[PDB]
Order: structure tokens, then C-alpha cells, then sequence
């Protein structure tokens, strides 16, 4: 018994798993993920940023991999991490260039190295991102409820630079986001209901 | 155990439209919601409307708007289906489903009614 | 209460807001009394008394101000005692059945620190 | 007593001072315009409200869509930003009791109860006519309404107060956003405290008004 | 409305001979989507639910996958009475809607 | 509307102003203090005063004998002088009518009906319970009501004034008084106009302040 940290700023920041996924690897004689690093998924910092309605930040997004066992020992990959911005579009040839084009960003890391971080800036038509979108997507009269064209940030492609090494062992990527210059307006009522769908308000109650 | 009930044919002149029973047993009615499906002589599919059991919020389609009307009652756990001028155009086999809170199913459907106009 | 759930330690002193929402010819007063930490949870009413308190009318105010002094919590102490002072005089045209609503928020001095996780998952 | 003349028209309405602005803010010009053509409070149908009755929302412009004057510039021009200022008057004598809430939702994403099928158009946008509420006390988008204080409101006390008047800058991203695609605001009047009388059943009714304030418009065509 | 296209809208094939039909949307309605089996007789029956997801009951002989563009239909072996309308629903969103449909055929002579 | 703040609390009254002094003269110091251990308005409980009610005696300090902080300093110290500030506020609606006299006894003595036998200690010292009017015409003293104006006094009426403010100084012959023994003033609600109402019967709740203030104490012990 018996205001520095109440800013919204050191509130809305921290350091979260936004994405899980691991990818079986033993004998393909593909390998890659894709994700639109979005924050609905998610469910402890989809109601932290349910309270704001705009908000304005700069993803931090550090990918983090592992490499299990299912003595041989660790070999050393190395993963490429690309980031695809919203509009380009994804004819997939696959093991022939789209990955490589010098338009994407991408990075290489190793499996024993510091984890590579990356700080995404700020992409939007409009002042900032919106989190509650009243209205219809685009104009299809009928258009979707409750995605907004406007916004989207890009797909996250990740995929190992080696070819096909004969070991049983699978990967496991883990892709951590911490928003920094977070700017918040208009906030909003809780949400004490849980979420039925990430692609819609609906409760269940 | 649980099934769906909508037995019966129910030919009729125009001038006056029959309105519809359709009662449900072995689940909770109160909890899940009404759907309704027709099934047109033509192969047409074309979906009606739908209508929650607790409230009286009801979804209707822009070509059957003002057409079609739903009521439900929970006392007899039964659902009900209400037109208006129904003509010599419109003939088809109703049909009556439930859905619930994940995927708002089709699973359980009813036997189906024969629906035959004529002036 | 929602806020205060992503932190643990929380210091400040609140404020309560009664509106009453019945009718304009009732009649009648209340008692509000708070209760100190390990104060002895009033049985009837003179134990609310020793305490601080305020005769509330309906017919002259129709709001309550009430500021509570520096609580505090972290990871039985206070309460709010309400009475009858008297019986509820309404016209025969009026219903005779009146409600409340009551209201809570934060001063100035209203401090928190320590971000952890909300514990309500939904 | 006091009557507001905005336009060529005007509604006799309670004393206004100190009038609330929705987050301290109110419509300024973006840094020809609409205090002529379309101005005048525009009343929407009275509805009557009941004991039962759970509430109405009236989105913006939702239920301006075809309304007077202004209905014809939905659909003319390209795009637009628009101020709102809400006067809310429910007329009533001293011998009912109540009270009603009347709450400025901004960017309002509403819902449906235990289902995942999300509403469609006709649902979203009603009009004019407006909706009504399913369960106000979820609010319909999943959160709670003890908590909904948060946005711009103001109270209606029978005993108090019988008006409200909530003014409503323009809040988006964008400077300028469509017609007949987004809501920007939704309008709610919130029955916390149901009707009650000496008579089985009363009728109550309620008055809505709004004002397009300092708004512009482009993209002319048509 | 949002429309369903499902083609093709009629095939002709034998005991055997997997085949599987593919649905298209204008708009994504994300993993919601619902198969229908309807009877000679007038009764309907739900198949596949949520992708890989199955009914309770119904041999494991019908299957589903997605290209994320499409939706399909995979049936692993066929019969004879196996011969119905299929149907792919989008309940991600009201209203909800029909695909065209295929009446599956035996090759005679 | 105008609240009267005293101490550590309060109760929302009617608009104070040219309070009635008793006999011109107000509770001045004798030429510690409780000001702030026994200071806030003690409510007493509230009475059902209906049609057939004749009317009600607390005697000073009789029903303060035990109150609240008060309750402790009554036989805790040898002597004391007090004033006293009597807000009795009566809320009814305007369909009420009725007349209540609040008047001040200094010096109270009771009697009885047809007997020459004098009254007990239980019968004079009722503590906070109060008495009930015997004879209210009489005053039970002997004396007419109609002549009983000579006091300290104010009306209450449903029309004008549904509250009355009555401040009374020390009134004694010495200096101090002995709390359990001695009653300087006496405080009495006549209703010389009953009640009266479309319903055969109905209740008229009455709330009753005092206020001990500008007091001494001495003689400590205990």
C-alpha cells in the first residue's frame, strides 16, 4: 500500500510476436511464407490498439529464427527477408526472378548473428492508419465492409537463399513489431467481448 | 435428436400469399440464429433473408426488399415466413436453416414445401 | 478500471458523480458516505456518520461532487455507504419507481507506472 | 426561448451557451462554400420513444443521403469535408421521468450477435429512416457503454435539461472523403434510464436537427 | 452483390477420375466458405466447411484446397450416387449468395 | 440550491439568508473549541408526520445525548456552553398543503393531563428518539398556542418556504450547564394546519439539522 510513463508514446510500445509459423523441412526429392503483418492477428496487442482509433507509427519488424531438431549439429543457413509494399503485384514463378528485382528491399542474415532488424517507415495515402473503417472498400457499391483499401502496408516474404540441404531439421522464423513516434487520436471504448473473426466487429456475448 | 420440420405443400391463388412454419428441436432456439433458403423450379438458389431469434433484426436481399417478412417466436421455439402479393412468377421450394456463432452453418436443412400458382 | 488493468501499482484520489434520473416532483434525501480503510462497514447509519458524509436533496441539486482521498492498490478497504433519510414523496401521475447513475473518474494527482498485460483475455 | 436562425429558417430551441465542441475543436475551413445553398437545420422524422425502446443511431451523412437541398450534392461532386453541429431536443412535462444519452460515435464499425457473417450494404447505410439498436448495452461494436463516455456527449435530463447540442468538426484521415462510402460520425441516442408513468404506456417524441457548418466541396461534374 | 462464378457448369465423368471444380470471387471473403450437396430428392447436405475442414459422418473421400486465389472441390474417388448439384457459398458477409452450380454426368454411349 | 458547508460535510438547503437570530443575538464566544472535533449537523431521523400527527419535542441536548462525535464529549467533561443552529427542512411537492411552525422553547417545563403526579426521568429525557405532542394546543405546559409566537420562530409553508434556519445563542442563568441534568432550549414542530391530500392518507417526511456551534468544555476527566 502507499506522468513520464503514462505517455502514450512508452504505452503503445513494446515488443510483441506478431507472427508464428514453422515450415516443415525434410526431403523435397515450396520452402517461403508470406504475411500482411497485420495487427488483428495477434490477440493481446489487437485490443492494446483497439482503444485508438488513428494512429500514426513506424513498424519496427527484427525477425528472429531458430533452428530445432527433430549427434549431427547445427548448420549454418542463410535467410533472405524481403518486404513487398503494397501494389506490387505476385506472378509467382518460383527459383526465377522476383525475389532478386532491386525494387523490393530485402536482407540477408545468418542463423548465428545478431537478429536482423529492419524499421519499416511510414506508408499511407491519407495522415495516418485507420483501425475503425466505417464504409465499404473501394467503390464496388457492395463493395467489403470493414477493410479499407486505403491502407495496407505490404506482405512479408522470408525464404532461405541455400538450396535444398539434405538434414531433417526445421526452422522456425519468429517476426517481432515494435511501433516507434506512435501519434494516437480519438480514443475509443474497450472491447470486453472476445473476437469471433479478425475480419470484422462481430461479438458473440 | 436434432432435426428441422417444414412438411407440408400449400398450393393458393393470388390475392393472398401463405406464410410459412418452420419449427426446430434438440438444440437451444433462443441461441442460434434463422436462416432461409429457395429453392426455385428454374435451378435458382437465390437466398431470401435471415433473422435473429433473440431481437427482431432481420437482413433482406435489394431484389426481395419489401417483400419478404420474418418472425420468429421463442415461446414455441418455431420460425415463421411472411410475404405479401405473391403472382403467377414466383414458385419454389422454401427452405429453413440455422447457422450459429463459428461458421453460421447450413448443416441442417428441412424437408421442403411444393409450392404451386396458377391463375 | 480498463486503463488500470495494463499496470499494477496505481496511486491517486477519484471522484464520484451521482445524477438522479427520476422525475422532477420527487422528493425526498439521501445519505453519502465513504468509508475509511478498515473503517468498520456501517450497520445501520451513525456509523457512517462519523465519518465524511453530505445530506443530498433531490429537489435542489441533481448532481453529486464528491472527492474521495488518495486510495491506494497494488498487487477489504474502502466502500460506499447509501441510505434512505427518508421515504420517496411522488405525485399519483409520476411513476413511482425513480433510478440512479452513478459516475467515477480521476484527478490530477492520478499516477501510474509498471505496464504489464490486461489480465481479461475477453 | 432563445431561437437559433441559421439560413432562411430556424427552430425555436432552449437557452445555447457553453455548447459542447467534440474534442475541443471546432469546424474551421481547410487551411465556394455552403453557408447559403445548403445551411438550414435539416429535421429528420420524429421517432417515438417508447419504455421499450432500445435506441436509434443515425450515421453521417447517412441519414443526410437525400435530405432538402443538401441531397443533391451527395451524388453531384467528387468529394467534400463537412462539419456537424447536432441539436437534439426532446420535448416532454415534468411528470415524466428519464433520460437519454446522446453520444457522437467517430468511425463507428457496427456488428452482429453470435454470427461472423459480416452486414452488408443495406444494413450499414439506411438512409434516412435509421436503425435501431440490438443490444445498446454492448453498443452493437463489441465494447462496453459504461465506458462510452469517452467520446463527445451531452445529457438530456427531463428534469434538467430537455435539449442537447453537439457540434462536430470534420474528423478523418483524409482531407476529403465520398459521399456515399465512408461515415465519418455516427449520431446515437443512448436510453440509459427506460420511460416510466402513471399510464400503462406513454409516447415521447424526439426532435433531431443537423447542420452542415462550414463545409466545401469538389470534383464538380453533372 | 457479390458474385460467385463456379465453373465449369457441367461435366461428364466415369467411376473414378478425380476432378475437382473451382470457384472464383470478385471480392476475398477470406477462409469462410461453405459446399453443398443437393439431392435428386429435394433434401440439401452440407459437405465441406472452412477448407480442409470436414463434416462429421461423410466419408473421407471428399477433400478441399485453396490456391488463394480459388476455392476448390476435390473428391478423391466417385460413385454412383455421388452424381448431385454443387454449390460454393460465401458466408463471410451478407448477403450471402450461390454459385452457378455443375450436374455431374456419366459417360454412355 | 445554496449548500451550507460546516465542517467536514454538508446537505443541500434553500437559500440562506437573514437567518432568524434567537432574541437578536448571536453564539458568541465567552468573554479548546469544537470547531472541528464536534462541528458537522447532526440529522436526526427523519418522522412520518402524516394527517393525524399532533407534533414533536427534542429537548437540547436531549437528543444529542449520544450522536456521533458529540455523543463522546457529553459525559466526558464537567461543563459546557453551547449554541445551537436548527435547519429543519421538510420536502413535499406542490400539491401538498399544510403549515409547520418551528419554535424554540427556552426553558421547557411539561406537564400533564388531569394528574398532579410530576413525569420521570424517561418521560423528560427521551434521548434521540424524541417526544410525541400530548395536547399541542395547550403546548402541554399549560400555557395557548395561540400566544406561543412570543418565542424565536419561523413558518414553514408548502407554498412559500418548505425550509426554516433557526440559530440559538447560549441561554442560561450560569455560565455552563450539567449535560445529563439541565435543558436550556427545547426545539418543537406544530402543525397548526394538517395535512391534506386527493388520497386518504399520505406521508410528509421532515429532516432536522443541528449544529453545536462556538462551544467550550471544561472540567477534563476520564
Amino acid at each position: 500500500t502507499v506522468v513520464s510513463e503514462t505517455l502514450v508514446e512508452n504505452f503503445l510500445s513494446r515488443a510483441a510476436l506478431v507472427s508464428k509459423r514453422s515450415f516443415e523441412y525434410k526431403d523435397h526429392t515450396k520452402n517461403f511464407f508470406k504475411w500482411t503483418i497485420n495487427t488483428r492477428s495477434f490477440v493481446q496487442l489487437r485490443r492494446k490498439l483497439e482503444l485508438f482509433t488513428y494512429l500514426r507509427f513506424d513498424a519496427e519488424i527484427t525477425i528472429l529464427t531458430t533452428v530445432a531438431v527433430n549427434y549431427v549439429g547445427l548448420p549454418d543457413l542463410t535467410l533472405q527477408a524481403m518486404f513487398v509494399p503494397t501494389g506490387a503485384l505476385t506472378p509467382e514463378k518460383q527459383d526465377s526472378f522476383h525475389w532478386q528485382s532491386g525494387s523490393n528491399a530485402s536482407v540477408f542474415f545468418k542463423i548465428s548473428d545478431p537478429p536482423a532488424r529492419i524499421t519499416i517507415p511510414f506508408m499511407c495515402i491519407n495522415s495516418a492508419y485507420s483501425v475503425f473503417y466505417d464504409g465499404f472498400a473501394g467503390f464496388e457499391k457492395n463493395g467489403l465492409y470493414g477493410i479499407n483499401p486505403a491502407d495496407t502496408i505490404g506482405n512479408l516474404c522470408v525464404r532461405i537463399v541455400n538450396e535444398h540441404q539434405p538434414v531433417g531439421f526445421t526452422v522456425t522464423v519468429r517476426v517481432y513489431m515494435k511501433p516507434k513516434h506512435i501519434k494516437a487520436w480519438a480514443p475509443r471504448p474497450p472491447r470486453t467481448l472476445p473476437y469471433m473473426s479478425i475480419a470484422n466487429a462481430n461479438y458473440k456475448g | 435428436q436434432v432435426q428441422l420440420q417444414q412438411p407440408g405443400a400449400e398450393l393458393v391463388m393470388p390475392g393472398a400469399s401463405v406464410k410459412m412454419s418452420c419449427k426446430a428441436s434438440g438444440y437451444t432456439f433462443t441461441d442460434y440464429w434463422m436462416h432461409w433458403v429457395k429453392q426455385r423450379p428454374g435451378q435458382g438458389l437465390e437466398w431470401i433473408g435471415a433473422i435473429d431469434t433473440s431481437d427482431s433484426y432481420t437482413t433482406y436481399n435489394r431484389k426481395f426488399k419489401g417483400k419478404a417478412t420474418l418472425t420468429v417466436d421463442e415461446s414455441s421455439s418455431t420460425a415463421y415466413m411472411q410475404l405479401i402479393s405473391l403472382t403467377s412468377e414466383d414458385s419454389a421450394v422454401y427452405y429453413c436453416a440455422r447457422g450459429g456463432g463459428g461458421n453460421s452453418p447450413f448443416a441442417y436443412w428441412g424437408q421442403g414445401t411444393l409450392v404451386t400458382v396458377s391463375a | 478500471g480498463n486503463i488500470s488493468r495494463y499496470y499494477t501499482h496505481w496511486s491517486g484520489s477519484l471522484e464520484m458523480t451521482f445524477m438522479f434520473c427520476g422525475s422532477f416532483m420527487a422528493a425526498g434525501k439521501l445519505i453519502l458516505c465513504y468509508t475509511p480503510p478498515g473503517g468498520s462497514c456501517p450497520t445501520t447509519r451513525e456509523t457512517a456518520m462519523l465519518g465524511t458524509h453530505i445530506v443530498w436533496d433531490f429537489g435542489l441539486q441533481s448532481s453529486v461532487t464528491l472527492i474521495i482521498p488518495w486510495i491506494s492498490g497494488s498487487h477489504n478497504v474502502g466502500y460506499v455507504t447509501c441510505f434512505m433519510q427518508t421515504n420517496l414523496i411522488v405525485p399519483s401521475e409520476s411513476s413511482d419507481t425513480c433510478s440512479l447513475i452513478g459516475f467515477i473518474a480521476a484527478k490530477d494527482d492520478f499516477s501510474l507506472r509498471l505496464m504489464r498485460d490486461s489480465p481479461d483475455i475477453g | 426561448v432563445l431561437q437559433l436562425k441559421l439560413g432562411n429558417s430556424a427552430i425555436v430551441t432552449q437557452e445555447a451557451a457553453n455548447y459542447c465542441c467534440a474534442y475541443g475543436e471546432w469546424p474551421n475551413y481547410l487551411p465556394t462554400q455552403p453557408e447559403t445553398a445548403t445551411d438550414r437545420f435539416y429535421t429528420l422524422k420524429s421517432v417515438k420513444w417508447e419504455t421499450g425502446s432500445t435506441g436509434w443511431w443515425w450515421k453521417l451523412p447517412d441519414a443526410l443521403n437525400n435530405i432538402g437541398m443538401f441531397g443533391q450534392n451527395v451524388q453531384h461532386h467528387y468529394l467534400y469535408r463537412s462539419g456537424f453541429l447536432i441539436h437534439v431536443q426532446c420535448n416532454a412535462t415534468k411528470f415524466h421521468q428519464g433520460a437519454l444519452l446522446v453520444v457522437a460515435i467517430p468511425e463507428h464499425q457496427r456488428g452482429a450477435h453470435n454470427t461472423n457473417t459480416s452486414p452488408g450494404f443495406d444494413d450499414i447505410m439506411k438512409g434516412e429512416e435509421g436503425g435501431t439498436f440490438n443490444h445498446p448495452y454492448v453498443l452493437d461494436d463489441g465494447t462496453s457503454l459504461a465506458c462510452a463516455t469517452i467520446f463527445p456527449h451531452q445529457w438530456i435530463n427531463l428534469r434538467t435539461n430537455n435539449s442537447a447540442t453537439i457540434v462536430l468538426p470534420w474528423m478523418n484521415a483524409a482531407p476529403m472523403d465520398f459521399p456515399l462510402r465512408h461515415n465519418q460520425w455516427t449520431l446515437a441516442i443512448i436510453p440509459v434510464v427506460p420511460l416510466g408513468t402513471r399510464t400503462t404506456s406513454s409516447m415521447v417524441p424526439i426532435t433531431v436537427s443537423i447542420a452542415p457548418m462550414c463545409c466545401e466541396f469538389n470534383g464538380l461534374r453533372h | 452483390d457479390i458474385q460467385m462464378t463456379q465453373s465449369p457448369s457441367s461435366l461428364s465423368a466415369s467411376l473414378g477420375e478425380r476432378v475437382s471444380l473451382t470457384c472464383r470471387a470478385s471480392q476475398d471473403i477470406g477462409s469462410s466458405l461453405n459446399w453443398l450437396q443437393q439431392e435428386p430428392d429435394g433434401t440439401i447436405k452440407r459437405l465441406i466447411y472452412a477448407t480442409s475442414s470436414l463434416d462429421s459422418g461423410v466419408p473421407k473421400r471428399f477433400s478441399g484446397s485453396r490456391s488463394g486465389s480459388d476455392y476448390s472441390l476435390t473428391i478423391s474417388s466417385l460413385e454412383s450416387e455421388d452424381f448431385v448439384d454443387y454449390y460454393c457459398l460465401q458466408y463471410a458477409s451478407f448477403p450471402l449468395t450461390f454459385g452457378a452450380g455443375t450436374k455431374l454426368e456419366l459417360k454412355r454411349a
